[PDB]
């Protein structure tokens, strides 16, 4: 489920496409999985380890990331493509 | 057993081998050789067919070994499906001498032509009772 | 018994009587195609239902390992002993033991009954 | 009734979002067979063996007043979950369910249609071997007719559908701010919660 | 495939 | 690759065929999608078992159904479909031999493990659809030994019967003598133990 | 209070010697086991050759079950039967079964000679599989 089908699930869904005026498309690639973190009260990173997270109540659980491409089309024969990496 | 086949309700189609619709139009002939001997023993006197019977036919064999068993007989069915239907169906029936109980049926004289038989087998194989 | 189809659009043959001629014409509907009928049946069903279970009998079930084989009736086309043997097991086939063979000899696919 | 059965027991098929059963013959002239000869080709594989064609003889009655893909279409569209007021409605609609909604694992492409007719007809073909007493019914609890969802299937059938609404929502704020002529920030669109 | 990323990897925008 | 390798081969696929060659050949399910037809069915079956066997291009989880009496062989890829290993047997012979249990008495020290039994072709994965196409041997040292025949031709055979049983029910020892629902009351109250 | 006082000095007990029948008492069982087998054989035998006849009110099917489920029938009771003349009158299985304290006859059989039939919804194991109860048997095998 980890290693292909979330890939699949993200790939295969439709690329977003919206308009009022400037076009705007929205497309996911490519998806990343940290190791299970956990954030202080700072907000640090950390390893958590699951036996923390049986003694804190957490969960254990990792982030997920994804690179987002947004193309813009400004009606004017131009396409501006920027790509948000580590969504 | 006798009066256990009395009262066990048997149907035609407990009785019967297959049926054929046939056409035949000339009646006095038949498409099946070994039915135009018994046809024509029943066919010297005219029987409902001076004026022009159906040209259709609805050929069924019984089983010998379930009429032997219901201690059933050829004529007995004839009556009962004339009982039935009156004379709207003319209905003839081969001498018992053969395990081939053939018993051949036509609409009326009088008288769809051809789905009706159709309708009128899938009524007398069910719903008929011996 | 005999299904027969339309030359110009392929649609299913309906029986019809001509009665000005007393003839039967396997007769197109919504295409005004006709044939000479001769087959002179339009119906039958095999209500007694006898039907040879060696014409349903697939000869490459031969190759079929989780079947019984015999040594004790040799093929009546090839004299090859081995055989293997069955059972109708179907609804029409209806209910008796008996047995139906098969000739284990690849290129002799010989079907039988004892 | 009377005539009922003089024709026969016939096949009728029930598609999805579809309010009412329809003939098969129909659904096959939909897929685009319209001579009799193409569609039991395509559902008898065998044309000397005259028990399947008495089997088919009363579903071709029943749909012979259908005889165009136009219509059966029309004929579909009538009797769907949101019916066409519009034929043109009607057909588009009945076109979209073939292509999409029924047996979508054979295909979505339009032009694997053939490969769901064959489908189809296998199908209808199996159901006459059933009929005809030379296949045995398949049963319900023969565990080899299972499939076990786990952890991973299961996650699956979950993040699809938190995905389509976190999809939903990035669309939602992105055309909130499109229709206001502005741009917006991707991050703040993204509710991380409706995963998480 | 899905890559992994190290810790390291991991801006701290997590808490901004 | 399933589909490739049919491809490669003389799998005819559907949209290339007319009707009249349906009758006669043998028709060709992938996850159920009929692919296309086949005409010689029994070979392409033994190349499909070699490649599996092999752990070439199929895949050891592959299950590979044919139906001899109604002519279709499918193949199945899924998830969610429960198999487990059987022995496979040949010529009323085991394929495992002395030397694959010498290896594996080193099983440390050696990097001989279940997987290169696998890859060796001597035991494979069987799903409880496949089995219905399975005749399976209960015990090597009996069951395939020449005698006044039963079966003259088996397929696989059984690694141990015990193996059958679960995990609570496992822990019980001489299950064999005891009466079943007393077997199914241990597989609970085995659950409820202290420990 | 007077019995279960009694039974200090009498005790009673249940064990595997109580369970073991002599080595005349097993190959008579196996004998009678070996007869029904083979008549068994030799009634799937006439069904195969046509030559069994079904029963008034019965199919051939049915005839068949009912012929086998007899045969298999009597040859479980004769084999308990032999056990149970086999007992001891030390034997504690038969001292509680004739107290009707615990147990029947059948029991003692059961865990003795013959454990017998196995049936589900009042048949013979079904054909799970294609015309096979497991996958270690032989198409249309309907041996005991
Ligand atoms: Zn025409
Ligand atoms: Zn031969």
């Amino acid at each position: 489920f980890i290693q292909m089908s979330v890939q699949r699930i993200v790939e295969d869904a439709p690329p977003i496409d919206l308009q009022a005026p400037p076009r705007y498309l929205l497309k996911f690639e490519q998806i990343y999985l940290s190791k299970p973190t956990h954030w202080e009260r700072d907000g640090a990173p950390s390893p958590m380890m699951p036996n923390e997270a049986r003694l804190r109540n957490l969960t254990y659980s990792a982030p997920l990331y994804v690179d987002i491409t947004k193309t813009v089309i400004k009606e004017g024969e131009e396409q501006l493509q920027t790509q948000h990496q580590k969504t | 057993k006798d009066i256990l086949c009395r009262l066990e309700h048997t149907t035609l189609r407990k009785v019967t081998a297959n049926t054929a619709i046939y056409y035949d139009p000339n009646p006095q002939s038949t498409v099946v050789a070994e039915d135009q001997e018994w046809v024509n023993v029943y066919y010297e006197m005219p029987d409902f067919d001076v004026a022009r019977i159906s040209p259709w036919l609805l050929r069924v064999e019984l089983d010998r070994k379930h009429m032997t068993d219901r201690k059933l007989t050829m004529e007995q069915i004839a009556e009962k499906i004339n009982a039935g239907f009156g004379d709207d169906l003319n209905c003839i029936f081969n001498d018992d001498n053969a395990e081939k109980l053939v018993l051949r049926i036509r609409i009326m004289n009088s008288d769809d032509d051809d789905v009706f038989l159709r309708c009128i087998e899938s009524n007398m194989l069910t719903d008929m009772t011996l | 018994v005999g299904i027969r189809f339309c030359q110009e659009c392929n649609n299913m043959l309906y029986p019809k009587e001509d009665k000005e001629n007393r003839i039967l014409l396997y007769a197109c509907r919504n295409c005004d195609y006709q044939q000479e009928a001769d087959n002179s049946c339009i119906y039958v069903n095999k209500i007694t239902h006898e039907v040879d279970e060696l014409t349903q009998i697939i000869a490459d079930v031969s190759q079929d390992p989780t079947l019984p084989r015999t040594e004790d009736h040799p093929c009546q086309k090839c004299g090859h002993k081995e055989a293997v043997f069955f059972q109708s097991h179907s609804a029409r086939a209806e209910d008796a033991m008996r047995l139906y063979y098969v000739c284990t000899a690849p290129h002799c696919g010989h079907r039988w009954t004892e | 009734g009377a005539k009922k059965s003089a024709i026969g027991q016939r096949i009728v098929a029930t598609l999805p979002y579809i309010k009412q059963e329809v003939p098969i013959i129909i659904v096959f002239r939909a897929l685009g067979f319209v001579s009799d000869r193409d569609i039991l080709e395509h559902i008898i594989y065998d044309f000397e063996d005259p028990e399947m064609m008495e089997m088919v003889k009363p579903s071709l009655d029943e749909a012979f007043v259908i005889q165009e893909q136009n219509v059966a279409l029309n004929f579909i569209g009538s009797r769907g979950a949101k019916p066409g007021v519009t034929k043109e409605k009607r057909i588009k609609y009945a076109k979209e369910v073939l292509q999409k909604e029924m047996l979508p694992h054979v295909g979505v492409s339009d032009f694997c249609e053939t490969k769901k007719a064959y489908f189809l007809g296998y199908m209808v073909h199996r159901l006459l071997l059933a009929a005809l007493g030379r296949r045995e019914l398949d049963d319900r609890d023969h565990y080899g007719n299972k499939r076990l969802d786990l952890a991973g299937p299961l996650l699956a059938f979950l993040f699809r559908g938190m995905f389509k609404n976190l999809l939903k929502e990035v669309r939602i704020y992105a055309q909130k701010f499109i229709d206001r002529g502005k741009d917006f920030n991707l991050e703040l669109a993204i509710k991380t919660r409706i995963i998480s | 495939g899905v890559k992994l990323l190290d810790i390291s990897e991991l801006d701290m925008v997590g808490a901004g | 690759p399933i589909l490739e390798f049919l491809e490669e081969w003389s799998m005819e696929n559907l949209e290339e065929i007319s009707p009249a060659a349906i009758a006669d050949a043998t028709k060709i399910f992938v996850n159920g999608c009929w692919v296309g037809i086949h005409k010689d069915p029994e070979q392409l079956m033994n190349t499909l078992r070699k490649l599996r066997r092999q752990m070439d291009i199929i895949v050891s989880e592959v299950s590979m159904i044919r139906d001899i009496r109604e002519r279709e062989i499918r193949i199945y890829t899924d998830a969610g479909r429960i198999c487990r290993p059987l022995l496979i047997v040949e010529k009323q012979k085991l394929l495992l031999k002395k030397r694959h249990i010498d290896q594996l008495k080193e099983r440390e020290y050696n990097n001989y493990s279940w997987q290169d039994l696998v890859a060796s072709g001597v035991v494979e994965y069987i799903d409880t659809l496949e089995e219905e196409t399975v005749m399976l041997a209960m015990t090597p040292d009996d069951l395939q030994e020449k005698e006044v025949a039963y079966c003259s031709t088996y397929t696989h055979c059984e690694i141990h019967p015990s193996m059958i049983l679960g995990v609570c029910a496992s822990i019980i020892p001489f299950p064999d003598h005891n009466q079943s629902p007393r077997n199914t009351y241990q597989s609970a109250m085995g659950k409820q133990a202290m420990g | 209070t007077v019995i279960n006082n009694w039974l200090l000095i009498e005790g009673h007990t249940i064990g595997i010697g109580d369970s073991i029948a002599d080595s005349k008492t097993y190959q008579d069982i196996q004998n009678t086991i070996k007869k029904a087998k083979q008549d068994v054989i030799e009634v799937i035998e006439k069904a195969h050759n046509n030559e069994l006849e079904p029963t008034p009110g019965n199919t051939l099917r049915q005839t068949f079950e009912n012929q086998v489920n007899r045969i298999l029938n009597d040859a479980r009771d004769k084999t308990g039967s032999s056990a149970q003349k086999s007992l001891s009158e030390y034997n504690n299985f038969k001292s509680m079964v004739v107290s009707g304290a615990k147990g029947s006859k059948i029991n003692i059989s059961q865990v003795i000679a013959v454990v017998g039939q196995q049936n589900v919804e009042g048949k013979r194991i079904p054909f799970g599989f294609k015309h096979r109860t497991l996958p270690h048997f032989i198409k249309d095998d309907y041996g005991p």
